[PDB]
């Protein structure tokens, strides 16, 4: 894999233009079946029939594409997100064999879009503190950071004690 | 039914009208593409030789003024102690309106010579005469020169040849004078100092020097009077005081400048070609008479004295067949040969031939007209270039036809050959090969590697970013003059080399270079017509700025998108700064190496090697489409000089070291350009911009490296060629199962079937300690390249980056249907 | 590159004494552009006006140092955290002859590198379920996961079926 | 399917760019590898010719001070009497600032002839010229001397030879002296004794000797009393006595060094190449005129009197071409050959030319340039080595082509060619082989079998334990010089040839041995930087100490673990006397041979034949790595005399007898070397290492033995090629189920397929009397070698001790998958 990866979210989201097919893919992806895509809160599928959408670019920098079959509505909501699994994508003899250049390129670049995917759902799709808040730095003290499951009709509260949250139920 | 055949590439490249002679035995010994490589002597290819960086051409006395005229630029080598390995590299350069003779040494300018002699008009009409210990300098209209060096590698002078005593001919002869047969000739005595009288107008000032013979008698003409009364000086008595003349003989000095002392004489000129043979000085080819050599004294170089007719004295040779001979090459091969304008003249090399007055039997042999560009001697055989450029010729004796032979040796490589324009030899030390080499008009190099016992008869074509002007060499070592392309920042002065206008699907291709290169005012063409449309805008070398001028500016913003073309195919947005709006007003669009980072060479529709920039339209509405006048890169021409070596495996390198961030300066003659570093261990550790200042950053920190220019060595074989018992199968649909390619010190070597090649490794994991470069690998690598059932499909071999490689054979396992 | 990652969280914070300067980096960063530093919540920049800072280390396994231009007052909260983009720009050729010992490591090193900034986020500055409890070990079951966006004066609440977390309006 | 396929070897080792070359006749005729060996004028390969012991080269005039600069020392041949069998081998040697003659006979020095006519510095420009009873000695700067022996063995002398009539020259000719032509000479009388006065300063004093020639007359002047007058005696009348400059010659003498008697002359040098052929005496290539050859007169071989221009006198001959031609051999074959910077200058033989002064028909043949060693004559054909030293050219004339061919003949073997420096031929007795030697730079010898008209060429590289510097030979027997190293006890000079830093696991390998031998101050190496990190060295010859100097020392004792590597491949563990304690200080570490009894050269990561010794750390903590600035070994460089020899299976050898308790003494120029001993029977008993006193113990007690060193012979034969109906399978997997061993009168030979050999017996259990040495056997061995199945798989034929060695050929049973 013998290209550079940029430092682009693993995810991009449009609203539709009157009759638009085509979405661009800013991030790098490897493989067509790695490439979540939803309109409107639900997920398509590759294909041909109406209600499906192609997708090219593949192994490319940037710059991938989706088509849907059925052109979109006016305002209508297309979110891409990269799903890439994390495992091995190479493996290495032990005895005496060769290497490429190749070989390391595609192995770092993969694990790199993977870090990527991780961290744009930590950036852009979850919750956290300021940085400069003072929570705890010794993460076995956990009042700020355990939550506790929630019941029906729960909300989270810190506890009057101010030692940890707790699952509370809300009424009128 | 597989079969197994392999492809040694011993007759290089071959031409497609050939690739139906199954039945010649060249078939599996050639390439069908034999480019920036050469064929050894045992069959396999070799990489090209690289080039060093020397010297930039300028008129050094007028303020350094920059050359870009190749015309203006002739070189020469001339060897002066060749057991101490000094060989000495002159180019004969513009000067103001003169020349000068710049002698380098060692990679060094030593000193210039000027001369207010020569024109600078003249440069490519000066051919030179290397003697032992000087080289005499020969042009038709200007008399002879000597240059010398001195005491020392600096010291050096430019004299004029003077003869001890001039030739002679009579140009009535040839009807270029007075026609004196019915005149009379009356001398004052038969013995001594005599007058000569003739009854009408005959003599002339060059006359002076001349001779008169009559009734026996010789006489050399001392002064001249006036046209009917000279003085003269017998030298062997007259019978007699009345010559008639139609039986006498008056002959002027053969070569003369002077036409304004009276009585006025003619402009005959002086020799343009020469060579010393054995122990006498032949000089031929002057302005009067172009088929006619002079043999000087046996023993006596700078003598022509032919007063006498017998012995060892000087003496002439006139060349004539059917039609104009003037001499083109006078070659010391066997005995002398002359090629000339149709016919090549020379002895029987088993004639026991003294070479005197009277005992050369010069006869034509073969027609085989030749041009003005010297003559080479390499590998048992005389090769030299036909007289339309077309063709090279190879002269040998055949004893069995009893004469000289003259074939076309490029007769099954036609199809890469251009007009040629010079020529050298190398016989390079420690590689198996010997080396004819030819530049051309289009910029190419043609490499002839011979050995004619061995049936070793290959060429291959040599291609640089830039353009090969001339190549210079007698054997020992090889020089290129180069012309090439520098970023020059703001400033512009260069055409781009292609330009299309596209659809929106990419498709469509309409060539609009010569629009884009013309003045405004010469040709237009209107771009972006409708949205979506794209300019594709194509160079040999990278450029960071266009200036462009509008007929008629376009009446809104087009909305400009840029994109440039990387090694990987791949098409990459990047932001200019365009000055012109979208092609709203006149002015640049100027961008920098960090936006084009990963440019590269690349192939656009059947257009190899360039630096692809694209320009797409996205405004969806625009009144007015612009119309484009002319179109200028930031780039100027530059001559550089350039020696060859085996050692280099890129072009016009020079040795740098990095600083402690990468940082390499120095690399002027490089700026604008993209050039490769290769450590002092053999490893290529990549590529980078050099900008217009000549600087650019490296992996490596605070180490030597060498820097220059990729050349892409790329071999094709033959067609597969698997004859069954059914026939041959010339026709058949073919599979490759199996191709395997037999290297010998390679790196970075990828083959198969395009578009998708194969890496052949150069490192063995578990072997291997981080830091060491490998060294040149040896083996057999196996390879599935994928290829289709056409009969003609092409596999190729070709590298990825700078550095050795040497390809012995291709193999394949082939599924014959 | 030739250096150790040890295992240090990429985030620090200070309480200064009074006219501290001088604030120590535990964790190894690569740049100075890839630290970020706060004082009292107030994103500091780097330079040498006052209120700004000067940085050093950068390439020591060790960490470095922050000095900052202006002496801080007792008790000011300076908070420094490595922020290293996430990508590959520099890669290795098809077919390498020379592999040195620092791109190797340098690959592997950076890669850790970012692993632990996105850990050290999520175990310091991010909220999760304790280890222990009793959460769906499908994840594509989203019932105690997914959240909804919130509107103006609501609290996230699950809902009276206890199938998932809504948006619940709460005046005073 | 199973294929049945030989292999012989009369082509010698081809390049491995052939090796897809099926094509050609030489694929089962070559060998991949043939080191230590030559190929007989049958398909036979045999072990190289031993060499003898004869004489350590040492400045005898100043106390035996030992010569270690090979630039220093030049021998040749000179035969004296064939059927007697008496050839002196006589050494050029560096006696102080000057030169000494050294001559041997009968492997015994036998006189010393001193000169300082000559210095130190001008040995390797120094020429011959055997004549059939002396030798004349050249030197373009220095008189011609005669060496001439007396009557006895011992008495010999250095005389100057004087020539009769000196040559004469006209070097205003070639712009070498002052241009007379617009002088005007006087003579006072046209007979006898005259007086010669020129109108501008011409004379100088080398023209006393020389002659004037005008108005067809010739004097030859006897004194020049100043630079514009001289005295000359008339030998042929003058017809006046007012002589015009323009068509005068004037001559001085071609050979002097005067330049400070009045009028002062220019040093014109002397000749530096010669030959005798038939009755003349051929001398040429002065300092002055490089391109001149002098003829002397017919019969007197001492005369140079050129007055005269026809008859038997003598003459010159000039070569002239396109450039320079200075000669560099002049070759006594067919009708002369002359070799020369560029051109080959010949007449054809069938031309009935005698050699006389105007039917001299030399012609420039080929283009081929020549180095200055001296052209061989052997196999009906010249060879000489080029220019560059990369190639040795053949010439043959060609009857079909009218004129003399060159071509490469190391065409098929240019992988195992450097730089050549010397050349020799021989013809041994007993032996189907015509031999060309030549020795390189990088210490190796060139062995050339050669039969033309068989089509018998094969080419071998010859190895020993040191340096070949020059070989000797015309034919009759064969000389080298050799570069060898001696342990020099409690004193140091040399550097390993191989060091290396390595991990604990022993698989890397960090080159570090420019930083070991380089000065503390040039470059230093940290070592053993961690715990079981390594130190491995090697060197050419044994070495008993090393002296290390550090640029920093550890700070606590390193805890070294010391190995040596024996020739089964195994490290074992040895305890030497640590003066450095651990690398803690300054000194020496130094061991005795019983330590490393088992010590044997052996091969590490593709290099081969080192003595190796790897250092292990064992300290777990300290605190600061020591820093090696240099480390020498206790060795010292010694320059020999051998003489070849195919009775002789070892390197160096002398005949010792061992007394007792089997002690040998006064092999002092074997010191610290490793040798064999091979008793008279024709048994090799073993090997021993002789210390530093030249002392070792054999075996065999009160046994006379030859001791010496052993070359190991190896033999690789060509890729197997088994061409079945699918194609020429030349890439297919292959499997040698059976390899067949044929050889002749051989001993101690083992073959297969790395690591794992197989020993081929020779000793017959039940018909073997104990005591006896089994005389060389002769026979076929099967056997299983156990390789792969890759196309290009390597067979080895090697010997386990020195011996006789010849094998015929090489078959195999392949599977052809």
């Amino acid at each position: 894999s013998n290209i550079k990866i940029n430092d682009v979210f693993q995810r991009i989201q449009y609203a539709a233009s009157a009759g638009q097919t085509q979405f661009t893919i800013p991030f790098p992806f490897f493989d067509n079946e790695y490439v979540l895509v939803w309109q409107n809160g639900v997920q398509l599928v590759m294909g041909g029939a109406p209600g499906q959408y192609g997708i090219s670019g593949a192994g490319s920098p940037s710059g991938g594409l989706i088509t849907l079959v059925t052109p979109a509505a006016l305002n209508d909501i297309i979110t891409i997100q990269g799903d890439m699994p994390i495992d091995r994508t190479s493996i290495y003899s032990a005895t005496i064999s060769n290497l490429t250049g190749s070989d390391l390129n595609g192995d770092f670049n993969r694990e790199v879009v993977m870090m990527k995917q991780i961290q744009t759902t930590q950036a852009l799709l979850q919750l956290q503190y300021a940085p400069w808040l003072e929570v705890s730095q010794d993460p076995d003290v956990t009042k700020d950071r355990y939550l506790p499951l929630l019941g029906s009709g729960q909300v989270w509260r810190m506890n009057d004690s101010g030692t940890g949250i707790e699952a509370y139920t809300i009424d009128e | 039914p597989i079969r197994s055949i392999s492809n040694t590439f011993n007759r290089g490249e071959l031409d497609p009208t050939l690739f139906a002679r199954d039945d010649l035995d060249i078939y599996d010994k050639g390439a069908r593409k034999l480019r920036n490589m050469i064929a050894l002597w045992t069959g396999a290819a070799r990489i090209a030789p690289g080039t060093i960086y020397i010297d930039m051409m300028v008129d050094r006395e007028n303020g350094n003024a920059v050359i870009q005229d190749p015309l203006m630029v002739k070189g020469f080598d001339f060897t002066y102690d060749a057991d101490a390995e000094i060989t000495y590299t002159i180019i004969i350069r513009k000067s103001g309106t003169n020349i000068a003779f710049d002698i380098y040494y060692a990679d060094t300018l030593q000193t210039t010579v000027t001369s207010t002699a020569y024109l600078a008009t003249q440069i490519q009409d000066i051919h030179v005469a290397a003697a032992h210990d000087r080289v005499l300098i020969l042009h038709e209209n200007v008399q002879i020169r000597q240059l010398k060096r001195g005491a020392s590698h600096s010291s050096w002078s430019l004299t004029t040849f003077n003869p001890r005593v001039y030739p002679t001919y009579d140009f009535s002869v040839i009807g270029e004078a007075i026609n004196y047969q019915s005149f009379t000739f009356t001398l004052s005595a038969t013995t001594g100092s005599i007058t000569i009288t003739s009854s009408s107008a005959v003599f002339t000032h060059n006359h002076v020097g001349g001779l008169f013979r009559s009734l026996g008698g010789t006489a050399r003409i001392t002064a001249v009077a006036s046209t009917t009364s000279a003085s003269a000086t017998v030298l062997d008595n007259f019978t007699g005081t009345s010559c008639a003349g139609n039986l006498s003989s008056l002959a002027e000095k053969l070569w003369n400048s002077d036409t304004t002392t009276a009585p006025v004489s003619a402009n005959r000129g002086w020799p343009a070609r020469g060579v010393f043979y054995l122990n006498r000085l032949i000089l031929g080819r002057s302005l009067a008479v172009k088929n006619l050599v002079n043999l000087s004294t046996a023993g006596v170089y700078d003598n022509f004295d032919d007063a006498d007719l017998d012995g060892l004295v000087a003496f002439s040779v006139t060349f004539n067949g059917k039609g104009e001979q003037s001499v083109q090459s006078i070659v010391a091969d066997d005995s002398i040969l002359f090629t000339t304008a149709n016919k090549l003249f020379a002895q029987s090399p088993l004639v026991e031939s003294p070479i005197t007055i009277n005992n050369v039997y010069f006869a034509p042999q073969s027609q085989s007209p030749a041009t003005s560009i010297e003559a080479a001697s390499i590998d048992n055989q005389t090769l030299f270039v036909s007289s339309d450029r077309t063709k090279v010729m190879q002269a040998m004796y055949s004893t069995a036809d009893g004469k000289y032979i003259t074939l076309p040796a490029t007769m099954l490589s036609n199809s890469i050959v251009d007009y040629i324009n010079s020529n050298g030899t190398w016989e390079p030390a420690g590689i198996s090969t010997r080396l004819y080499l030819a530049t051309q008009d289009n910029g190419t190099m043609l490499l002839y590697s011979t050995l004619q016992t061995q049936n070793v008869a290959g060429w291959s074509l040599r291609t640089t970013t830039g353009k090969f002007r001339q190549v210079i060499g007698e054997g020992r070592q090889s020089h290129v003059i180069v012309e090439r392309e520098i970023n020059i920042g703001a400033s512009f002065e260069q055409t781009l080399d292609y330009a299309y206008l596209s659809d929106p699907t990419f498709k469509a291709r309409y060539d609009v270079t010569e629009f884009f290169a013309s003045s405004p005012m010469t040709s237009a063409i209107g771009v972006l017509e409708n949205q979506n449309d794209y300019i594709l805008i194509g160079n040999q070398a990278p450029f960071t700025a266009l200036d462009i001028d509008f007929n008629l500016v376009a009446s809104s913003d087009c909305q400009l998108q840029f994109e440039y073309l990387d090694g990987n195919g791949f098409w990459d947005v990047f932001t200019p700064t365009d000055n012109t709006s979208g092609f709203t007003v006149d002015g640049t669009i100027t961008w920098t190496f960090d936006d084009v980072l990963n440019w590269a060479p690349y192939q656009v529709n059947a257009i190899e090697n360039q630096y692809w920039i694209r320009i797409k339209r996205l405004a969806e509405t625009v009144n007015t489409a612009p119309v484009i006048g002319q179109v200028l890169i930031n780039t100027g021409n530059r001559i550089y000089l350039e020696r060859q070596s085996f050692d280099e495996y890129m072009d016009s390198t020079q040795i740098v070291t990095s600083d402690s961030n990468g940082l390499v300066t120095g690399l002027t003659h490089l700026a604008g350009q993209q050039v490769y570093a290769i450590t002092e261990d053999g490893a290529t550790i990549g590529s980078s911009f050099v900008d217009a200042s000549g600087e650019t950053s490296v992996k490596n920190v605070n180490t030597t490296l060498t820097v220059g220019m990729q050349y892409k060595p790329e071999l094709i074989p033959m067609p597969l060629y698997a004859p069954t018992q059914m026939g041959d199968s010339l026709y058949a649909e073919k599979y490759v199962q199996d191709l395997y390619v037999d290297y010998v010190d390679s790196l970075y070597l990828q083959a198969g079937f395009r578009p998708q090649l194969t890496d052949i490794p150069n490192m063995h994991l578990g072997n291997y300690t981080l830091g060491q470069s490998v060294p040149p690998q040896t083996g057999i690598y196996r390879i599935c390249p994928r290829g289709d059932w056409e009969p003609r499909q092409e596999f190729v071999i070709t590298q990825s980056q700078p550095g050795p490689m040497t390809i012995i054979g291709v193999g394949y396992n082939v599924e014959v249907a």
